[PDB]
């Protein structure tokens, strides 16, 4: 077949609505809108020479991961034993040639304005250049973004207990490891359903929502099998991922190479309690609920949430957790 | 939020 211009993934319309909403190393995410539903656009340049965010791009296969990692989750929705919407839609995945589209890049220009950026502006890419373009399902606003924004402590405990079935679920059908569940990654969005649904191992139960529905994102790092074969990126290699400091993220991944004894083809699920325990972590001291914290019931869930924080690396994996902790019963 | 650290 071969690519597609943008304009194939980005009519005029669509491309018009194109808002920036986040980056990484792996580039950019745009917001805009198709048959009236707003959707998530995330362009990976790739099999070019340029170093990009001070990397280089990946070739097509390097980025297969991913996108199998992408679509096992987002099939999650539909299954029956194990099924959870607590990860993200995944709609469409192209191959896209062509120079940076001008209006992206005023986009582009309008984020690093108001947000700042940590990138390179993408416009030094050739009309020959390929990338990926990944269109999601719009999950919301990243929990970083939404630290001011939660009403109270009920909002931070359906959180944690979202999560912790979504990988719980994830873990039972995939033998799933996130590996990467930094706040930018945990995004939340309205719900007018005052409950959620799961299935683990062919039971359902539900969590009340306190009006939000969480979604995990970003699948650059994870791991999962299907048929026995192993699907992952092999970090091992990669020294600067596990020397961060200032902030506890950067440990995580120094004690998941604890735990896995550097080998990233492994399945060692406790990742997911590192990183759900790095999560909490930042329930208790970087949010600012908008209620504050003012009654006895209010504090006793702040309560509760800190003997989770004590208790739950004592725990094997997001299941264990789900299935044996206290918190969730 | 990101991976690695970067202003
Ligand atoms: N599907 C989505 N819905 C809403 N926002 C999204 C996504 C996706 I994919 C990514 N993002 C935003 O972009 C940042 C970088 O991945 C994330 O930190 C996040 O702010
Ligand atoms: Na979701």
């Amino acid at each position: 077949k071969g690519p597609v211009p943008f304009s194939h993934c980005l009519p005029t319309e669509k491309l018009q609505r194109c808002e920036k909403i986040g980056e990484g190393v792996f580039g950019e995410v745009f917001q805009t809108i198709a048959d009236h539903t707003p959707v998530a656009i995330k362009i990976i340049a790739i099999e070019g020479p340029d170093l990009v965010n001070g990397s280089h791009q990946k070739t097509f296969e390097e980025i297969l991961p991913e996108i199998i990692i992408s679509k096992e989750l987002s099939l999650l929705s539909g299954e029956v034993c194990n099924r959870t919407e607590g990860f993200i839609g995944l709609n469409s995945v192209h191959c896209v040639q062509g120079s940076y589209p001008p209006l992206l890049l005023k986009a582009w220009d309008h984020y690093n304005s108001t947000k700042g950026s940590a990138n390179d502006r993408p416009d030094f890419f050739k009309d020959d250049q390929l990338f990926i373009v990944l269109e999601f399902e719009f999950g919301g606003i990243d929990l970083e973004q939404m630290r001011t924004k939660l009403s109270s402590l009920a909002t931070a405990k359906s959180i944690l207990h979202q999560l912790t079935a979504s990988l719980a679920v994830a873990e039972a059908s995939l033998r799933f490891e996130h590996r990467d569940l930094h706040w930018g990654n945990v995004l939340l969005k309205k719900t007018s359903l005052k409950k959620l649904h799961y299935t683990l191992n062919g039971k359902s139960s539900t969590i009340p929502s306190c009006g939000l529905q969480v979604s995990i994102i970003d699948y650059t790092l994870s791991r999962l099998e299907r048929d026995g074969i192993v699907v992952f990126c092999d970090v091992s290699m990669d020294e600067d991922l596990f020397t961060g400091d200032g902030d506890y993220q950067f440990d995580i991944y120094r004690l998941m190479k604890k735990e896995n004894n550097n080998r990233w083809g492994e399945y060692h699920p406790y990742s997911n309690v590192l990183w759900l325990h790095y999560l909490t972590d930042k329930m208790l001291k970087q949010m600012t609920f908008k209620t504050k914290c003012n009654t006895p019931a209010m504090k006793q869930i702040k309560r509760k949430i800190q003997e989770f924080h004590r208790t739950m690396l004592n725990f094997s994996s997001a299941t264990d957790l789900l299935c044996q902790h206290s918190l969730f019963k | 939020a990101r991976t690695k650290q970067t202003a």
